[PDB]
DNA sequence: GCCATTTTCGGCCTCTGTGAAAAACTCCCAAAGTTCCGCTATCAGTTAGTAAAATGATATAAATCCAAC
DNA sequence: GTTGGATTTATATCATTTTACTAACTGATAGCGGAACTTTGGGAGTAAAAGAGTCTCCGCGAAAATGGC
C-alpha cells in the first residue's frame, strides 16, 4: 500500500485541505439530550453521525440513505468510525508561533534568521518591537525598538518604517528573507572567517537553511494561522455510570484555545485599548502551547484535580506514550496466564495445558469443527454446547490441540528462550505443567511464578512454532552455544548417588554380563547400588569420518554406571559415565551426545536423563538432617586461640607498637585466617570417612554426607554456604562498607545471638535493595543495545573482502585464561592457516571451524590465526553469512536474514544480573613487550616490558626469574571519556619542550616534515618521554585510563575493537559468564557508523559534517569507477545512546527517546523514512525484514529495483 | 524438523514452502502424497518436504503446469 | 484467565488488561525481541495486527477460522493512525507515500 | 576552550476503581418542546367471486386372445 | 385350426377440484402536520464606593546538549 512515510511542515492550505469544516465555539454536548451541538468540539457535521448509517434530526435513519446529506441537520448518514478519522480546524485571530520550533533547542526560528531566543521571546511576549521593512531609514532588520523608543522613532519618520511585534512580526521577518542569496552568503562568509566558533554556528545555520530549500518547505509555514482539531474518539467525551462522565485534557485545552480566540476576534471588533489586545494575543499564545507541548514554554496548566493537563506532545512520548506502550507492545487476544507447576512425566515438546484454557482460547476452532461434523447446525448451537460442557466438545478440544502448537512466555523475557512451542497435552486441574529441562531457559522456579499463554493461527504462525520456537529445537544457548537443557538438582544428586562407589558394599567383585544383568541384581537385592563390579560392555566409537566401530570388554566399574549405560546412545565412550557425575560431568555428556550425534538423539536422551535422575534421587532417600552439620571440635580451640591473640594484640596497641590502622589490619587478617582454617577443618572432616573394607583392614572413603553430596553433586549449593552452616559464619561490613573488626563465630546449626543477627541484617537489606537497583540498570542497558543494534540483519552470503582480525590466545601473565580454540569455534578464516615453519596449507580460505579443525588447530600447534568478522564485513546494509559465521544455537553458518544484532543485545544483556617476574613455563624468551614462549609454537607468557637476567633468545627454565561491572560494561558502550584521558602521541616525531605559560604546561612535537604541534598538557601529567627521543602515533604520553576515541582516531579499527571485546569480557569472565566476542563485535560495529568528510573531492559532500560511512562507501566506489576523484573521511566512534538517535530513519528515533528533537529535526529538514527496519515495520503493522519475512522484502526491493 | 532443514537448506524458506503446501491442502484441496495417519495439514507438508517430494522447485512446476491448463 | 475475543479499549482499540475485566496479556517489548531473534515474522505479524487493533482483521480472521481457512490479511494498526492524527495535530505534515 | 543552567532518562508481569471548597437576582421576549386532534397511508384479517388450469373419471374405439365347436 | 365375443389396452372428451387473480369490508396503527400552551434559553441591566496573584512546594542524580564569556 505504502512504502515510505514523508515528514515535514503543514502549510495553513494542506491543514484546510484535512478539515471538513472549522469549529467556532467550545461547547461539547448538550446537558439534557446528550447531543453534539452545532460547530462544537464534537459537532456531527463536522465530524460525523453519532450512531451508524443515522443522523442527528432523525430523518434520515436507515442504511437506504447512505451519502445523503441532510438539509436540516447537515450530517452525512455514514458510520460512526469516520469521527476516528476526520479533522477539523480552527481560524487564529492572530498568528501563533509553534512551542516545538521555538524551544527544542537549537530554536529553527532563532537560527534561520539569525537572531537570539531571549530577543525573539522577548517580541512573543509583547515587550520589544522588531523592524520587518526598513525602507530608506537609517534602521535595519531585526532591531530592537522599545515601547518609548518606538515612540520616538514614530515621530522622526513615522510612516516611512514598519516595526511590528509579536507572531506577525516573526511570520513577515521570515517573509522578507531569501533562503538563495542568503545561503550564497553562508557559504562566501565561511571561506573568509577564520575563528573556529563562528564557523561552526555559520556551518549549522547553512545546513539548516539548505535543509529549506531542499526540502521545498517555506519557513512561513513556521508559525500557525490555521490550528487542526484532532478526531472526536481520539478525546473522548463518554458516560461511564449513573450519569459520571469521563473526558480528555484535549477537550480543556481546545476549550481554552476557543475561547481565548473567540475573545480575541470579540475585541478586535470593540476596537479595545492595545493593551487589553496585546493581553489576549499572549493567553492566545500561551494556550497553544499547552496545547501542543505544555509544561515546555512556561508552568504547566492544572486542571480541577491539581494535576497538570496532557497534552499532544506528552501523549505521542514518553514511556506511558503511544509509541512504547500501545505500538511496540500490544495487549493481545487469544491468550491466557497461569500458576506453573512441573510436570515429570511429560516430553521436551509438550506442555500441560488446563482443559478450561483450552476451551477459552481455543473456541473457534472448536466452532469450526462442531460445524463441519455437523454436530451443531449454526454458530449459537456450537455456542450453546461449549458452553453447556458436553461431551463430545471434549474430544473436539482434543482433535484440534492434536498437531497444534502453543507459545508459552515468562516475564521477563531477558532472550529468546523466554518464549517457546510446545504441543499442548490437556490436563485437569488450573495450572500449567512444564517440562523441568526447560526451566533454566525460562529462569522459572515454582514458587508461585505464572507463565503466559499464546495461540497461533495461521499456517505459517504455526509452522514458524514448530519449526523454529520449539523447545526440542532450543537446546543451545545462543549467547555461547552451551547447552541450555542441562540437568540441575534432583537430576543431578539422583546421578550422582548411583554413580558413586561404596567400599565393601553387598555383592562387590560380582561379575556382570551387561547393563540389564546389573539391573537384575539390583531390582533382586543382591549386589547394592555402588558395588564395585566388573562388567562386560559392549561399545560403539563414531569416528570424525563416519566410522562406526563396535568393541566389547570387561570394564571395572559399579552397578549404578552399568545400568546408566543403558540409556547412553550407541556412538559414545564409556569413560564418559565411569565416573562419579555431578553437573559439570552430565552437562559434558549432553554435549558430546549433541556433538556426534546430532539434536533427536540429544532430546532423547536429555529425557531418559531427567526420568533416571528422578526415579534414582526418589529411591536413594537423601534427606537432611540436624546431625549432618559436623561442626568441627577444631572450631572452639581456634575461636579460643584467635580471642587469646586479639588480647594480646590489644595490650600491644597501649605500647604504641602500632597504630591504630595497624591493629585493625591485623586482626582482620587474624579474623581471615581463622575463618580459612575453620572452614578447612570442617571440609576435611566432612569429605572423608574411615570403612571396613572385605579384609578387614581400615580404608579412608569419601563421605556420603547429604551436604556434602548436595555440595559436591552441584546439584544445589556450595563450599561457602557450608561454611556458614557448620563452621564460622565470618566477617561482616557496615553499611558504609567497613568489615567489623569481631566477627560472628557462631553459625546457623548452634544459632546466633541478637548482636550477630543484627550485622546479617546489615548486609541483608544492602543484598536486596542492590538486586532491585541492578535490575532496573539492566534493563535500561538491554533497552539500548536492542535500539542500537536492530538494525543488523544477515543480508549477504559473501561480502567478498580480504580484511580480517587476528587472534592468539588469552594471556595476562604466566597462565592461559582461554585458548584460541574457544576464540576461534565458528569463526570463518580470513587467510590461509600455513603450518608453523612451513609452507604447507593447513587450513585453506573461507573455511568454518567446527571441533574436528579444532582438534586439528590443537594438535599442530599454531599461535596466532586471521579470521573475518563483523566489524572487517564489507556489506552496505547489515553483515554477510561468512563475517558472522557459525550460529550458537544452531550449530551451523548463520543463514541468510535472521536478526543478529538482536541476538547479540539479549546475550549481552541477559547476564547484567548476574554482574556485581617468575617463570614456571620451560621455553625460550623473547622481546616484542616481552614474551615467553615454549618448545611448540605456543606463546605461553606475555609481560609487560617496562623502562633483565636474560636477553633475547635465551632459553630459560622453571624458576628462574628474570625480573561495578555492570557500570563498566554501560561505560564501555556509551564510549564515556574517563574522569582522567591519558594523553597520546597525535603525530610521529621528535619530543620537543616549549614555555612552562601560566597555569598548565606546553610541549611541542617536531613531524619529520618539520612541523611544530603545539601539546596542551596538564602541570600534574606524569611525563613520560624525553627531549631527543622520536616516539610514535598512538604512544602513551600520560599514564592512565585511555579513552576509546583517541585509540580510534590514533590506533585503528582493529585497535578499538580488540580494546572493547576485551575490557567488557574481563567484566563478563570475573562473574563466570561465557559470551561470544561476536556480539560484541556486534555492537562494536553499530558504534562505528559516522564518519566527517575532510576533502571534498568530486562528491557532493561538504567537509565538516558527519555522514553515514555506507553513504561514502557508495558514493566512494561509484566515484572510483566514474574515475574521478574519491573522497576523505574520518571515522568517529558513537556511543550506543547517539548513534541510536542518529539512524537516517525518524521513526525508530521517535520510538526510542528524545521524541521532540527528533520529529522536530525531521519535520523542519523533510525526511522520508523508507521502513528499512526491523522496529518501523513493527510500528506500521507489516512484515520485518527478518526470518521469514526476509525473502518477501527482497521482493520487493527487485520490483522496486525493475 | 531436522530431516526437513537438511533436504532444504534454511529454515526460513522450509516454513515458506511448509505453508504454501499446507495452504494449498487445505484450501484449495490437493490430497497428501504421504499417508495421512491422521495428521495436520502442517505435519503432513513437513513430512512430505522430509520425505522428498515438495520442494519450492517442485512447487513452481507444478503451478506453472495448473496456469497453462 | 483465558480469552479469545471480548471487549476492546476505547481510544487505542485494544484488549482489556486483567481478569475482572477479560482482558489480554501484553506481548510487550521484550517478546517483540525474542520473536524477531527467533526469526518469527509472520507471528509477530499476527500478534501486531490481527489479535491487537486491526479492526476488520480481527474480524476478517474471526471469519476465517469459523469457516476453517487459518489464513489472515493483514491491515493497518489502528495505533498508527491515532499516532498520525496526533502528529498532524502538532501541525506536521506526515503521511504515507505509494 | 570553559562555566552553568536546561534537558533527558531511570526493568518486566499481576491487581486496581472517582466522587469530597468556591456566594446574585430580575424583567422581557423568542423559540423549542409537549400534547392533542384530524387526515392519510399502510397493512393484517377475512370473506366471497370469476375465469382458467389441473387432474381424474368416464367413454369410445380397437387388439388380440382364448375357449369351444 | 379357427373365430368371434369379451376382456382387456388406447385415445379423447367431460366434470370436479384447485389455482390464479379480482374486489369489498374491517380494524387498526403509524406518521405527519397544525394550533395552542407551557417550558426553556439568551440578553440587558443593576448608580454609597467598593480602585495590584497565586502558592503550596522546596527529601533526584548523572550525563549530555545547549548558550554566554
Ligand atoms: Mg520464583
Ligand atoms: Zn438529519
Ligand atoms: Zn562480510
Amino acid at each position: 500500500e505504502f512504502d515510505a512515510i514523508k515528514i515535514g511542515l503543514a502549510s495553513p492550505d494542506m491543514i484546510r485541505s484535512w478539515s471538513f469544516g472549522e469549529v467556532k465555539k467550545p461547547e461539547t454536548i448538550n446537558y439534557r439530550t446528550f447531543k453534539p451541538e452545532r460547530d462544537g468540539l464534537f459537532c456531527a457535521r463536522i465530524f460525523g453521525p453519532v450512531k451508524d448509517y443515522e443522523c442527528l434530526c432523525g430523518k434520515y435513519k436507515r442504511l437506504k440513505h447512505r451519502g445523503v446529506i441532510c438539509e436540516k441537520c447537515g450530517v452525512e448518514v455514514t458510520q460512526t468510525k469516520v469521527r476516528r478519522d476526520r479533522m477539523g480546524h480552527i481560524e487564529l485571530a492572530s498568528p501563533v508561533a509553534h512551542i516545538w520550533f521555538l524551544k527544542s533547542l537549537p530554536s529553527r526560528i532563532g537560527l534561520l534568521m539569525d537572531m537570539p531566543l531571549r530577543d525573539i521571546e522577548r517580541v512573543l511576549y509583547f515587550e520589544m518591537y522588531v523592524v520587518t521593512e526598513p525602507g530608506m531609514t537609517d534602521l535595519e532588520r531585526g532591531q530592537m525598538l522599545t515601547e518609548e523608543e518606538y515612540l520616538d522613532r514614530l515621530e522622526e519618520w513615522g510612516d516611512e518604517f514598519t516595526a511590528k511585534m509579536g507572531a506577525e512580526a516573526i511570520k513577515d521577518l521570515l517573509a522578507s528573507m531569501d533562503l538563495p542569496a542568503e545561503a550564497e552568503q553562508m557559504r562566501e562568509e565561511l571561506d573568509t572567517t577564520n575563528s573556529e566558533t563562528k564557523r561552526k554556528k555559520l556551518t549549522k545555520r547553512l545546513k539548516l537553511v539548505e535543509a529549506f530549500v531542499a526540502s521545498g518547505n517555506k519557513p512561513e509555514w513556521m508559525i500557525l494561522t490555521v490550528l487542526p482539531v484532532l478526531p472526536p474518539d481520539l478525546r473522548p467525551l463518554v458516560p461511564l455510570d449513573g450519569g459520571r462522565f469521563a473526558t480528555s485534557d484535549l477537550n480543556d485545552l481546545y476549550r481554552r484555545v476557543i475561547n481565548r480566540n473567540n475573545r480575541l476576534k470579540r475585541l478586535l471588533e470593540l476596537a479595545a485599548p492595545d493593551i487589553i489586545v496585546r493581553n489576549e494575543k499572549r493567553m492566545l499564545q500561551e494556550s497553544v502551547d499547552a496545547l501542543l507541548d505544555n509544561g515546555r514554554r512556561g508552568r504547566a496548566i492544572t486542571g480541577s484535580n491539581k494535576r497538570p493537563l496532557k497534552s499532544l506532545a506528552d501523549m505521542i512520548k514518553g514511556k506511558q506514550g503511544r509509541f512504547r506502550q500501545n505500538l511496540l507492545g500490544k495487549r493481545v487476544d487469544y491468550s491466557g496466564r497461569s500458576v506453573i507447576t512441573v510436570g515429570p512425566y511429560l516430553r521436551l515438546h509438550q506442555c500441560g495445558l488446563p482443559k478450561k484454557m483450552a476451551l477459552e482460547l481455543f473456541k473457534p476452532f472448536i466452532y469450526s469443527k462442531l460445524e463441519t461434523r455437523g454436530l451443531a447446525t449454526t454458530i449459537k448451537a456450537a455456542k450453546k454446547m461449549v458452553e453447556r460442557e458436553e461431551a463430545v466438545v471434549w474430544d473436539i478440544l482434543d482433535e484440534v490441540i492434536r498437531e497444534h502448537p502453543v507459545l508459552l512466555n515468562r516475564a521477563p523475557t531477558l532472550h529468546r528462550l523466554g518464549i517457546q512451542a510446545f504441543e499442548p497435552v490437556l490436563i485437569e486441574g488450573k495450572a500449567i505443567q512444564l517440562h523441568p529441562l526447560v526451566c533454566a531457559a525460562y529462569n522459572a522456579d515454582f514458587d508461585g511464578d505464572q507463565m503466559a499463554v499464546h495461540v497461533p493461527l495461521t499456517l505459517e504462525a504455526q509452522l514458524e512454532a514448530r519449526t523454529l520456537m520449539m523447545s526440542t529445537n532450543n537446546i543451545l544457548s545462543p549467547a555461547s552455544g552451551d547447552p541450555i537443557i542441562v540437568p540441575s538438582q534432583d537430576v543431578v544428586l539422583g546421578l550422582y548417588y548411583m554413580t558413586r562407589e561404596k567400599i565393601n558394599a553387598k555383592g562387590e567383585g560380582m561379575y556382570l554380563t551387561g547393563p540389564a544383568e546389573a539391573e537384575k541384581a539390583y531390582r533382586t537385592k543382591t549386589a547394592e547400588l555402588h558395588a564395585r563390579v566388573k562388567v562386560r560392555i559392549t561399545e560403539t566409537i563414531k569416528h570424525e569420518n563416519g566410522k562406526l566401530t563396535t568393541e566389547t570388554k570387561m570394564i571395572d566399574t559399579t552397578v549404578g554406571r552399568a545400568m546408566l549405560w543403558q540409556i547412553v546412545p550407541k556412538g559414545l565412550p564409556y569413560s564418559l559415565v565411569n565416573q562419579k557425575l555431578g553437573k559439570k560431568q552430565i552437562s559434558n555428556l549432553l554435549n558430546e551426545a549433541y556433538r556426534k550425534l546430532g539434536l533427536k538423539d540429544t532430546v532423547i536422551f536429555a529425557d531418559q536423563i531427567m526420568y533416571t535422575g528422578f526415579a534414582y534421587a526418589a529411591l536413594s532417600g537423601v534427606s537432611v538432617g540436624i546431625d549432618d552439620m559436623v561442626v568441627p571440635a577444631a572450631k572452639y580451640t581456634e575461636i579460643a586461640e584467635a580471642e587469646e591473640e586479639v588480647r594480646e594484640i590489644q595490650e600491644q596497641f597501649q605500647s604504641g607498637l602500632v597504630t591504630a590502622g595497624e591493629r585493625y589490619n591485623k586482626v582482620i587478617d587474624i579474623w581471615a585466617s581463622t575463618n580459612d582454617r575453620v572452614a578447612k577443618a570442617m571440609m576435611e572432616n566432612l569429605s572423608s570417612e574411615q570403612v571396613i573394607n572385605r579384609q578387614g583392614e581400615q580404608e579412608k572413603q569419601e563421605s556420603f554426607n547429604s551436604i556434602y553430596m548436595m555440595a559436591d553433586s552441584g546439584a544445589r549449593g556450595s563450599a561457602a554456604q557450608i561454611r556458614q552452616l557448620a563452621g564460622m559464619r565470618g566477617l561482616m561490613a557496615r553499611p558504609d562498607g567497613s568489615i567489623i573488626e569481631t566477627p560472628i563465630t557462631a553459625n546457623f546449626k548452634e544459632g546466633l545471638n541478637v548482636l550477630q543477627y543484627f550485622i546479617s541484617t546489615h548486609g541483608a537489606r544492602k543484598g536486596l535493595a542492590d538486586t532491585a537497583l541492578k535490575t532496573a540498570n539492566s534493563g535500561y542497558l538491554t533497552r539500548r543495545l536492542v535500539d542500537v543494534a536492530q538494525d543488523v540483519v544477515v543480508t549477504e552470503h559473501d561480502c567478498g573482502t580480504l580484511e580480517g582480525v587476528v587472534m592468539t590466545p588469552h594471556i595476562e601473565g604466566g597462565d592461559v585464561k582461554v585458548a584460541l580454540t574457544e576464540l576461534a569455534l565458528g569463526r570463518v578464516v580470513s587467510e590461509d592457516i600455513l603450518k608453523p615453519g612451513t609452507d604447507e596449507v593447513l587450513i585453506p580460505r573461507n573455511t568454518l571451524l567446527d571441533e574436528k579443525w579444532c582438534k586439528v588447530i590443537n594438535d599442530n600447534s599454531v599461535d596466532q590465526i586471521k579470521v573475518r568478522s563483523v566489524v572487517t564485513c564489507d556489506s552496505d546494509f547489515g553483515c554477510c553469512a561468512q563475517c558472522y559465521g557459525r550460529d550458537l544455537a544452531r550449530g551451523h553458518l548463520v543463514n541468510q536474514g535472521e536478526a543478529v544484532g538482536v541476538i547479540a543485545a539479549q546475550s549481552i544483556g541477559e547476564p547484567g544480573t548476574q554482574l556485581t617476574i617468575q617463570a614456571k613455563n620451560n621455553g625460550s624468551v623473547k622481546l616484542h613487550e616481552l614474551t615467553i614462549i615454549d618448545e611448540f609454537g605456543r606463546t605461553k607468557e606475555k609481560h609487560k616490558l617496562p623502562y633483565l637476567s636474560k636477553a633475547d633468545g635465551d632459553a630459560v627454565a622453571a624458576g628462574e626469574t628474570v625480573a561495578g561491572g555492570l557500570p563498566r560494561v554501560a561505560d564501555l558502550f556509551e564510549a564515556r571519556k574517563p574522569k582522567e584521558p591519558a594523553i597520546l602521541a597525535e603525530h610521529s616525531g621528535t619530543v620537543s619542550f616549549g614555555k612552562e605559560t601560566k597555569g598548565k604546561r606546553r610541549l611541542i612535537i617536531t613531524r619529520d616534515s618539520g612541523d611544530t604541534y603545539e601539546e596542551m598538557i596538564p602541570k600534574h601529567r606524569q611525563l613520560n618521554v624525553f627531549e631527543g627521543e622520536r616516539i610514535e602515533r598512538g604512544d602513551v604520553i600520560a599514564d592512565g585510563p585511555e579513552s576509546p576515541h583517541d585509540i580510534l582516531r590514533l590506533r585503528g579499527i582493529h585497535a578499538v575493537t580488540t580494546y572493547i571485546a576485551n575490557e567488557v569480557q574481563e567484566v563478563y569472565r570475573l562473574q563466570g559468564v561465557k559470551i561470544n566476542d561476536k556480539h560484541i563485535e556486534t555492537i562494536v560495529r553499530q558504534m562505528l557508523r559516522k564518519c566527517t568528510i575532510t576533502f571534498a573531492g568530486d562528491s557532493e559532500f561538504l567537509p565538516g559534517e558527519t555522514v553515514e560511512y555506507s553513504q561514502v562507501k557508495i558514493a566512494n566506489r561509484k566515484l572510483v569507477e566514474e574515475g574521478k576523484e574519491p573522497a576523505r573521511f574520518e571515522r568517529e566512534l558513537l556511543g550506543i545512546t547517539k548513534a541510536s538517535l542518529a539512524t537516517e530513519s525518524f521513526i525508530s528515533a521517535a520510538s526510542f527517546q528524545e521524541t521532540t528533537r527528533v520529529l522536530t529535526e525531521a519535520a523542519v529538514s523533510g525526511k522520508r523514512d523508507d521502513l528499512r527496519g526491523l522496529k518501523e515495520n513493527v510500528i506500521v503493522g507489516r512484515l520485518i525484514p527478518a526470518g521469514t519475512g526476509f525473502a518477501y522484502h527482497q521482493d520487493r526491493q527487485a520490483k522496486r529495483a525493475q | 524438523v531436522q530431516d526437513a532443514v537438511e533436504k532444504i537448506g534454511n529454515r526460513f524458506d522450509l516454513v515458506l514452502v511448509a505453508a504454501r503446501r499446507a495452504r494449498q491442502m487445505q484450501s484449495g484441496g490437493k490430497d497428501a502424497l504421504v499417508p495421512e495417519e491422521n495428521d495436520k495439514p502442517t505435519v503432513i507438508a513437513l513430512r512430505e518436504i522430509e520425505e522428498g517430494l515438495i520442494t519450492k522447485d517442485v512447487l513452481d512446476a507444478r503451478e506453472r503446469q495448473e496456469q497453462q491448463e | 484467565h483465558a480469552r479469545s475475543t471480548g471487549s476492546y479499549s476505547l481510544v487505542t482499540q485494544q484488549p482489556l488488561g486483567g481478569k475482572a475485566q477479560f482482558g489480554g496479556q501484553r506481548f510487550g517489548e521484550m517478546e517483540v525481541w525474542a520473536l524477531e531473534a527467533y526469526g518469527a515474522a509472520y507471528t509477530l505479524q499476527e500478534m501486531l495486527t490481527v489479535k491487537s487493533d486491526d479492526v476488520n482483521g480481527r474480524t476478517k480472521m474471526y471469519k476465517n477460522i469459523v469457516d476453517g481457512n487459518h489464513a489472515m490479511e493483514p491491515g493497518m494498526p489502528e495505533s498508527f493512525n491515532v499516532l498520525l492524527k496526533e502528529i498532524r495535530s502538532l501541525g506536521i505534515n506526515i503521511e504515507l507515500e505509494d
